[PDB]
């Protein structure tokens, strides 16, 4: 846990932003 | 390595509480989806719920047949998955599995958004009884040759192990030295919340009066051994 | 409210056979299907996502095809390990229902052997505490579908009943099944004929075994 803004990217991330383009 | 290690489980009365867990390794749990899916006895497997990272909500649903008496959790920081089981009924007996599931975009441009939702990973499993059965021997009750178990030159002789509770049980003939021709079939949990098993064996019709046959039953639960000579009863 | 369909429910193989079974559904589902192995005595695994996805650390002996509502599960050429139950899973539901098909168990192929049907009426000792089993055994027989039914008095018996079934035998690859009929000894004691009648593919007509209390 070196960088404290690291966080965690996953399908379900990708899945939304998709829908997000598409909408 | 990647594993699911799943509790024991164990034995509850109906209408008590059970909390199933599963701790991973392996993977990074914090960015992972997880289920719980179900084997009961007879039928197939059943998804029992879901539940999405805590970031995402988080997102859970939960399978018709257990919505409202089981709550799905998850503790990132200990890597742990649990199943909270409340008001069980003997229907909730089963495996219980937990799962690391993934989901599979569409890339298709009009399905964007949509995904497949899968279970990626298993572990393997963790039995549940619901039962108001309390620690109990069984029942030995001879299952007897006769001319209606004869197969011309073979004969069918058994031993039925009767309302016990809980697994397992152990059946040996002439205390070992039987084993060819021998099934015993696996245990079934009756509606009474007490379990029955039979073995069976095979053996030349002419033996039946020259061997004796003795089927040894252990039930270490509850401290339980009996021995039953079985005889030709016609 | 989609519902799966997978056939043949039992599969007979032989070791480097070329295996096909197939899962139909209600509806299309497009490609939101997946297939999964189980093994007694081993977690389930995963084999194909999206239809004809091969998950990573899988064979490629496994392939999954179809579109819509036919898919199926390929196995080019069977290995030992591959003897198992294979299940079909949907996940096209918008509320997530994730429906598992009724699966289909793969073993191992020899000759067609009938059933050999024993009937074993209860014991007097057990007549004394209230309650009859009376035991059905259908021994060393291939394949494993088989079918009992219970008669008493000509009556058919309903929901009285339990069957349990041996796992393929090592040695001569026969299954072996226990019916077991209860009864409370006053329901027992006054009905006179009691039989088990057994169907199988290897048996041209059902197979009677019958006891009559009392004699």
């Amino acid at each position: 846990e070196l960088d404290k803004w690291a966080s965690l990217w996953n399908w379900f991330d990708i899945t939304n932003w998709l829908w997000y383009i598409r909408k | 390595q990647v594993q699911l290690v799943q509790s024991g489980g164990g034995l509850v009365k109906p209408g008590g509480s059970l909390t199933p867990s599963c701790v991973t390794s392996g993977f990074t749990f914090s960015n992972t989806w997880m289920s719980w899916v179900r084997q009961t006895p007879g039928k197939g497997l059943e998804w029992v719920a879901r539940i999405s990272r805590v970031g995402d909500g988080p997102i859970i649903d939960y399978a018709a047949p257990v919505k409202g008496r089981f709550i799905i959790s998850r503790d990132d920081s200990r890597n742990t998955l649990f199943l909270h089981m409340n008001n069980l009924k003997t229907e909730d007996t089963a495996v219980y599995y937990c799962t690391a599931d993934e989901g599979a975009p569409i890339l298709r441009f009009f399905e964007w958004g949509y995904y497949n939702y899968y279970m990626d990973v298993w572990g393997k499993g963790t039995t549940v009884i619901v039962s108001s059965a309390s620690t109990k021997g069984p029942s030995v009750f001879p299952l007897a040759p006769s001319s209606k178990s004869t197969s011309g030159g073979t004969a069918a002789l058994g031993c039925l192990v009767k309302d016990y509770f809980p697994e397992p049980v152990t059946v040996s003939w002439n205390s070992g030295a039987l084993t060819s021709g021998v099934h015993t079939f696996p245990a079934v949990l009756q509606s009474s919340g007490l379990y029955s098993l039979s073995s069976v064996v095979t053996v030349p019709s002419s033996s039946l009066g020259t061997q004796t046959y003795i089927c040894n039953v252990n039930h270490k639960p509850s401290n339980t051994k009996v021995d039953k000579r079985v005889e030709p009863k016609s | 409210d989609i519902r799966l369909t997978q056939s043949p429910s039992s599969l007979s193989a032989s070791v480097g056979d070329r295996i096909t079974i197939t899962c139909r559904a209600s509806q299309s589902i497009k490609d939101y299907l997946n297939w999964y192995k189980h093994r007694p005595g081993e977690a389930p695994k995963l084999l194909i996502y999206s239809a004809s996805k091969l998950r990573s650390g899988v064979s490629s002996r496994f392939s999954g095809s179809g579109y819509g509502s036919a898919f199926t599960l390929t196995i080019s050429s069977l290995q030992p390990e591959d003897f198992a139950t294979y299940y079909c899973q949907e996940s096209y539901s918008s509320v997530p229902m994730y429906i598992f098909g009724q699966g289909t168990k793969v073993d191992l192929k020899r000759t067609v052997a009938a059933p050999s049907v024993f009937i074993f009426p209860p014991s007097d000792e057990q007549l004394k505490s209230g309650t009859a089993s009376v035991v059905c055994l259908l021994n060393n027989f291939y394949p494993r579908e088989a079918k009992v039914q219970w008669k008493v008095d000509n009556a058919l018996q309903s929901g009285n009943s339990q069957e349990s079934v041996t796992e393929q035998d090592s040695k001569d690859s026969t299954y072996s099944l226990s019916s077991t009929l209860t009864l409370s000894k006053a329901d027992y004691e006054k009905h006179k004929v009691y039989a088990c009648e057994v169907t199988h593919q290897g048996l041209s007509s059902p197979v009677t075994k019958s006891f009559n209390r009392g004699e």
